[PDB]
RNA sequence: CGAAGGGACGGGCGAUGGCCUCCGUUGCCCUCGGCCGAUCGAAAGGGAGUCGGGUUCAGAUCCCCGAAUCCGGAGUGGCG
RNA sequence: CGCGACCUCAGAUCAGACGUGGCGACCCGCUGAAUUUAAGCAUAUUAGUCAGCGGAGGAGAAGAAACUAACCAGGAUUCCCUCAGUAACGGCGAGUGAACAGGGAAGAGCCCAGCGCCGAAUCCCCGCCCCGCGGCGGGGCGCGGGACAUGUGGCGUACGG
């Protein structure tokens, strides 16, 4: 009876929190009888549930994620999580279209004099 | 004129400050409510001199996080227990966790309570 | 008398712990820290003492996002990307 | 152009006509600030020949430096140990004042880059600088050539390196017999070249 | 003393968490070189920094 | 060596959301203005208002029982 | 006793950005001793070194002569070998101390302001229709704002234009 990560991500909000919260009720059962001495069958299966709770609530942290990474699909301005990450400096540097921006004098010489190719012979 | 400094002072008179209106939000979605209902309430006790507090005192008495205030410990038993409550009593313990003393109405008791919850 | 008997009369903190690197010489009438200096910005550091950098610097607490970034260095800090699903 | 009459109009300022208004204009900057904003370069053709061109994100600051020499910052006058040494008074800072006005002006506008700084006059007590800013992160900056070299992180604070036009006269680097003292491009790096003991694999 | 703040009376409550014996099941695992607890603490012998 | 008050029932111009008869708000205009110095600083100083009995292996002016009390909120009035 | 234009300043939780701090082996800018040696000791020496302060980068700094040279001349900068423990400095005591040429490692050059002509030719922002994202750009527009003649862009830099 376990749950799995791809058995979820078709199935939407309105019945993964449904699925959600009685696993959290589970785990609080578990935790009375943890207290109680209870039995080592129901103390082995309080991980089984802890990780079940953080496998649903992974499905819908990203369900919800990839549905703002298309609503602003193409926008001006994006919030601060969803433009990319990668390095500080990396994020100051110039980009890939002005890095090869070059002056009108500058793609003159380019196009009178290019650097030709030529062997030598002895 | 008609203009008058009735003042010797020169203040700085007040402009026109404007709520913000961004282009986007700092952040894509608010985070989400963490210590939720369910984060509230841990684990209840089972001590002698918890069981002893059940019979004679009419009151409940559970380990809640150190975050959670007496209003968040009334509305969290009263969701995730269906029963009523008088007042709370907390403290810190020196393990570090917070206990908290939860006193049922005088409608309910809490003999009754117990048999569901399974402490008993 | 300076001996045995003035070391009885010592009952009152002159520190505590700091908020910032959390030893205990956060001087309270001066409300300055006497191991990394703060009410500052700018962090307690001398050459003068070569024993006493290698017990805060780089390497020896936990290093919680700089040994993800030595470990996307590898892969061109790549982002928005899936392993190629099945 | 009109450029040519300003640059011969401010190599004559013993004339009546500029002691005039570089003592009417060094009274209107005592009165203000040391850290100060000018809208615009009072010398608009001695900023435009070190860099300068109007457009948007080149600012202008306005520096205040108290001229003087360098009293050394000791208690009482005691310097211990070797009476060489004893000096107190009559000691000379290394870098000059518009070093240090280039400085103070990049310290307190840490997001902008220092590109160079001009004179506007002096006193008997202060020394007026205006100092060139470049805002390095304007569209209108990055988008264009032969400007965007100081968009680079290694021009970061180029005033404190010593890598202005006058923080590095006082630097001693330049070609001659003259500048024997800095041949390896500074004197720290000449310095530790002929001190270093060479040892070969082959002695 | 009764009176004490909040994050000093946190502080007493982990060092008393770790002032405990090593479990009985510690001394069987595969490659174990450890037998007692090499830093375990008295209140009247050694005191704490706070 | 500072343009250091972002507040004020009221007055009112009203954009006007409505139990639009109004009536809680709202922005600005006219009107009035120094806690004149951010802030920190006392578990012995200043500082509203809790006491009696009972109760535990260890807690109580804090838990039970019985008597009170203070502060704040009451627009839809809670009645005299 | 208003309405405007500008100029000089100011306020804002205004729209969008940016700087702070760490590390610091190397690099740059300052600041800067004394022990030591001189068989004492003060100049000198240790040493422009230790400690102190600031700023970086994957290198940095330097760099296309206001140069070396006096030759039948060489031709940016950095590094190595040599010059050379030499020229020189020094209570001419102790001590200190480069550079040129030559041989190699690499090898690369260029851009302004000014002076000038060219109906500002230039740039920034915000809407817009069309194509991509994955460091968000081009193409067109808008009798749409703004910067800008207190000088943007093109040609052009001492090797001449
Ligand atoms: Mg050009
Ligand atoms: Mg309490
Ligand atoms: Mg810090
Ligand atoms: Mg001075
Ligand atoms: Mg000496
Ligand atoms: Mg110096
Ligand atoms: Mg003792
Ligand atoms: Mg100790
Ligand atoms: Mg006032
Ligand atoms: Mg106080
Ligand atoms: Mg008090
Ligand atoms: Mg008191
Ligand atoms: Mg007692
Ligand atoms: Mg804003
Ligand atoms: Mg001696
Ligand atoms: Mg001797
Ligand atoms: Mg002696
Ligand atoms: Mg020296
Ligand atoms: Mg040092
Ligand atoms: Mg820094
Ligand atoms: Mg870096
Ligand atoms: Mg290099
Ligand atoms: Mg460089
Ligand atoms: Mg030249
Ligand atoms: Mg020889
Ligand atoms: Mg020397
Ligand atoms: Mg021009
Ligand atoms: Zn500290």
């Amino acid at each position: 009876a376990k749950i799995k990560a791809r058995d979820l991500r078709g199935k939407k909000k309105e019945e993964l929190l449904k699925q959600l919260d009685d696993l959290k009720v589970e785990l609080s059962q578990l935790r009375v009888a943890k207290v109680t001495g209870g039995a080592a069958s129901k103390l082995s299966k309080i991980r089984v549930v802890r990780k079940s709770i953080a496998r649903v609530l992974t499905v819908i942290n990203q369900t919800q994620k990839e549905n703002l990474r298309k609503f602003y699909k193409g926008k001006k301005y994006k919030p601060l999580d969803l433009r990319p990450k990668k390095t500080r400096a990396m994020r100051r540097r110039l980009n890939k279209h002005e890095e090869n921006l070059k002056t009108k004098k500058q793609q003159r010489k380019e196009r009178l004099y290019p650097l030709r190719k030529y062997a030598v012979k002895a | 004129k008609k203009k008058i400094r009735t003042s010797p002072t020169f203040r700085r008179p007040k402009t026109l400050r404007l709520r913000r209106q961004p282009k986007y939000p700092r952040k894509s979605a608010p985070r989400r409510n963490k210590l939720d209902h369910y984060a509230i309430i841990k684990f209840p006790l089972t001590t002698e001199s918890a069981m002893k507090k059940i019979e004679d005192n009419n009151t409940l008495v559970f380990i809640v996080d150190v975050k959670a205030n007496k209003h968040q410990i009334k509305q969290a038993v009263k969701k995730l227990y269906d029963i009523d409550v008088a007042k709370v009593n907390t403290l810190i313990r020196p393990d570090g966790e917070k206990k908290a003393y939860v006193r049922l109405a005088p409608d309910y008791d809490a003999l009754d309570v117990a048999n569901k919850i399974g402490i008993i | 008398t300076k001996g045995t008997s003035s070391f009885g009369k010592r009952r009152n903190k002159t520190h505590t712990l700091c908020r910032r690197c959390g030893s205990k010489a956060y001087h309270l009438q001066k409300s300055t820290c006497g191991k990394c200096g703060y009410p500052a910005k700018r962090k307690r550091k001398y050459n003068w003492s070569a024993k006493a950098k290698r017990r805060n610097t780089t390497g020896t607490g936990r290093m919680r996002h700089l040994k993800i970034v030595y470990r996307r260095f590898r892969h061109g800090f790549r982002e928005g990307t899936t392993p190629k699903p099945k | 152009g009109a450029y040519k009459y300003i640059q011969e109009l401010w190599r004559k300022k013993q004339s009546d006509v500029m002691r005039f208004l570089l003592r009417v204009r060094c009274w209107q900057y005592r009165q203000l600030s040391a850290l100060h904003r000018a809208p615009r370069p009072t010398r608009p053709d001695k900023a435009r020949r070190l860099g300068y061109k109007a457009k948007q994100g080149y600012v202008i600051y306005r520096i205040r430096v108290r001229r003087g020499g360098r009293k050394r910052p000791v208690p009482k006058g005691a310097t211990y140990g070797k009476p060489v040494h004893h000096g107190v008074n009559q000691l000379k800072f290394a870098r000059s004042l518009q070093s240090v006005a280039e400085e103070r002006a990049g310290r307190h506008c840490g997001a902008l880059r220092v590109l160079n700084s001009y004179w506007v006059g002096e006193d008997s007590t202060y020394k007026f600088f205006e100092v060139i800013l470049i805002d390095p992160f304007h569209k209108a900056i990055r988008r264009n050539p032969d400007t965007q070299w100081i968009t680079k992180p290694v021009h970061k604070h180029r005033e404190m390196r010593g890598l202005t036009s006058a923080g590095r006269k006082s630097r001693g680097l330049g070609k001659g017999h003259k500048f024997h003292h800095t041949i390896g491009g500074s004197r720290r790096a000449a310095w530790r070249r002929r001190n270093t003991l060479q040892l070969h694999r082959y002695r | 003393s009764s009176h004490k703040t909040f994050r000093i009376k946190r502080f007493l409550a982990k060092k008393q968490k770790q002032n405990r014996p090593i479990p009985q099941w510690i001394r069987m695992k595969t490659g174990n070189k450890i037998r007692y607890n090499s830093k375990r603490r008295h209140w009247r012998r050694t005191k704490l920094g706070l």
